[PDB]
């Protein structure tokens, strides 16, 4: 998915903010790997 | 008080206490029933004898 630059942080397990809270959270226990990259200049549009 | 993530921390450190004091207690009251037993041993061969 697609997420804002400054949320990427409440991606990790057992953690608050309104992304981990009502859009998708990782169990407690979650075992694997997260990886975030900057897609600014392929999601970006002048016209937003 | 605490989200659970973090409260299972406090939790698992009461339960760690009161499981010790559990032991202890045990501990204590097997050594205790040895002397008893011992004791109750002396008196029945008291009584027969």
């Amino acid at each position: 998915f697609v997420i804002r630059g400054d949320e990427v942080r409440q991606i990790a397990p057992g953690q608050t903010g309104k992304i981990a809270d009502y859009n998708y959270k990782l169990p407690d226990d979650f075992t694997g790997c997260v990886i975030a990259w900057n897609s600014n200049n392929l999601d970006s549009k002048v016209g937003g | 008080r605490l989200d659970p993530p973090e409260a299972e921390v406090q939790i698992d450190r009461l339960i760690t206490g009161r499981l010790q004091s559990l032991q202890t207690y045990v501990t204590q009251q097997l050594i205790r029933a040895a002397e008893i037993r011992a004791s109750a041993n002396l008196a029945a061969t008291k009584m027969s004898e």
